[PDB]
């Protein structure tokens, strides 16, 4: 009861991957766990229906392990109000919002720990290292975020074409640290990671700035190993993915010790080889 | 109220420890970027040999962790006094009797000898049961330091996994690395070899590698990669075989713990941690 938790997540392979459930059996099998998604009936009503789906991935494997050792059950659902989390007119949306407004006890996914989020939710210890990296075609001369080509884009002709997926931790960091770069980049906003990789591969974009762990995963699976992260996998603003909990959550301590036990006992290494290993 | 008691440990490039000048002050020096090195007076034992009395002398401390301390103190508005951990160790929990006791900085923090540990202190389950760690101020891991010429593939090399007295490897006693090897049954063969050769400090182990008295030193990559970038007769091998972070240590009921963690996150995010890396950690090759 107090042991059965509402938990929110968000699709982002390979950390969280969503699949359609078997029409029959309507049962999740294999490495997957049940996760529901609220889907609107139409755009003229507030009516919707939870659709039963199945979730798997690195972070889902983490959740299963935490459920086993911290001893809780859960009702996993996919966020529909935004994505990871952004403060809009001083109100948090996304996974962060679900936790802040007490719709979820915790958020599990590719959720980046940062200062402004930590003001409104508590984060577990980081369990996946990440930060901001830059993906380019192999050989592209860029030192890092601080490269003049990004910092002062119009000092070059033609200027470097580079973008991120807006509204997440990466854009927030850039907007705060590099105001001119940021207002320049918005014209190259990408709707999502898949769009961005297509833009890079066909030469519509010179660089894609995004979450380090996801880019390292994409670099590992790239056809031809032609897209790479710069600086031999350099990372600005090193941080990690964390489990977000409500401020003052009584679950935080056990969750932290659990994650640290998984790391210390080498259980994280196998999840990494399992989900995050790539050919390139 | 009161000044915070900060405990730290000698561990270049995070904490350098040098004698004061005759007048009891610290010599003014400059970073590789030309800025003045911020130094603080830190008291510590001048005898560091095991089994010996630990009467302290004022000394001079500076480095990555001292710059971080100074930033924290200014940010959160506390004053402090720094001392070096008396037994010279990071801190493990050992059987006594049926008692268990924490030694090193862990022991000083838990006993009230210190109010905050500001050092390259590894976050692990064992310590986190007893103290509060901040979000990591440094992400790193473990690697292996050897003499240039020495060929081993890494942690899975047969000379480590099937050891003999022909090839000696070790770590630092009463460190997180000592714990890592004792904890994992899959590593017990390596642990039993290492417990015969472990060193009292990283500096002595590194020197022993240079002197060909130690063939491999397993330790923090942030430290070993720095040593290798400075001593061309030394190299790391195998890259990281395990990932870990350093965090600020405080008692579970410290009033400072929320804002220390927030300040750490802020510093990663605005490039301050990067500046410390450029200043202290990565400027040579
Ligand atoms: N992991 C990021 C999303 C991707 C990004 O913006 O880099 C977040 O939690 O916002």
């Amino acid at each position: 009861d107090d042991n059965h938790l509402s938990i929110v997540t968000l699709e982002e392979a390979p950390f969280v991957i969503v699949e359609d459930i078997d029409p029959l059996t309507e049962t999740c099998v294999r490495n997957t766990v049940p996760c529901r998604k609220f889907v609107k009936i139409n755009n003229s009503t507030n009516e919707g229906m939870n659709v039963k789906k199945c979730c798997k991935g690195f972070c889902i494997d983490i959740l299963k392990k935490l459920s086993r050792t911290v001893k809780f059950t859960y009702d996993l659902y996919l966020v529909t109000n935004g994505k990871h989390g952004k403060k809009v007119n001083n109100v948090w949306n996304g996974m962060i919002g679900e936790v802040v407004y007490q719709r979820a006890v915790m958020a599990v996914g590719s959720l980046t720990i940062n200062e402004e989020r930590s003001e409104v939710v508590d984060f577990s210890v980081p369990f996946v290292e990440t930060g901001i990296s830059v993906m380019v075609s192999r050989g592209t001369q860029v030192t890092g975020l601080s490269d003049k080509k990004f910092q002062r884009p119009h000092d070059y002709s033609p200027p470097f074409r580079f973008g991120t997926v807006p509204n997440g931790s990466t854009e927030r960091n850039i907007r705060n640290n590099y105001p001119y770069m940021h207002q320049y980049m918005t014209r190259f906003n990408q709707r999502g990671v898949e769009d961005a990789l297509v833009s890079l591969k066909t030469g519509k974009l010179d660089a894609f700035i995004y979450d380090a762990a996801v880019l390292n995963y994409k670099a590992g699976r790239d056809e031809g190993c032609k897209l790479v992260t710069i600086g031999s996998g350099y990372i600005f603003a090193t941080t990690g993915y964390g489990i977000a909990l409500q401020k003052g959550s009584p679950w935080k301590r056990q969750i932290d010790l659990a994650l640290l036990q998984f790391v210390g006992d080498g259980e994280m290494e196998e999840l990494e080889t399992l989900w995050l290993t790539g050919i390139c | 109220s009161t000044r915070l008691k900060i405990v730290t440990i000698h561990q270049e490039p995070f904490v350098y420890v040098k004698p004061t000048m005759s007048d009891g002050t610290c010599k003014e020096e400059f970073t590789v970027n030309g800025d003045p090195v911020k130094k603080v007076i830190c008291t510590g034992p001048n005898d560091t040999s095991p089994g010996s009395p630990r009467h302290t002398v004022p000394q001079c401390c500076y480095g990555f962790c001292i710059d971080l301390l100074i930033k924290l103190a200014r940010t959160m508005n506390f004053t402090y006094e720094v001392h070096l951990v008396a037994d010279g160790k990071f801190g493990t929990q050992e059987r006594v009797s049926n008692k268990k006791e924490w030694n090193g900085m862990m022991g000083e923090l838990l006993s009230g000898q210190a109010d905050m540990i500001v050092a390259p202190l590894t976050i692990n389950n064992e310590r986190a049961q007893y103290i509060e760690f901040s979000k990591p101020f440094k992400y790193q891991g473990l690697t292996i330091l050897v003499k240039k010429g020495t060929r081993i593939t890494g942690i899975n090399d047969p000379r480590l996994r099937n050891p003999s007295d022909k090839f000696i490897y070790a770590t630092v006693k009463q460190s997180s690395v000592d714990i890592y090897f004792r904890r994992q049954v899959e590593l017990s063969t390596m642990y039993r070899h290492m417990e015969k050769h472990n060193y009292e400090s990283a500096a002595e182990a590194i020197q022993a590698v240079r002197d060909n008295k130690l063939h491999a030193f397993i330790w923090d990559s942030a430290v070993l990669e720095f040593e290798a970038s400075q001593k061309c007769d030394l190299v790391t091998t195998g890259e990281l075989f395990f990932r870990s972070g350093f965090g600020i240590g405080m008692r579970k009921d410290s009033p400072w713990k929320q804002n220390v963690s927030l300040s750490i996150l802020k510093s990663h995010e605005n490039g301050f941690m990067e500046d410390l890396d450029k200043t202290w950690v990565r400027y040579q090759e």
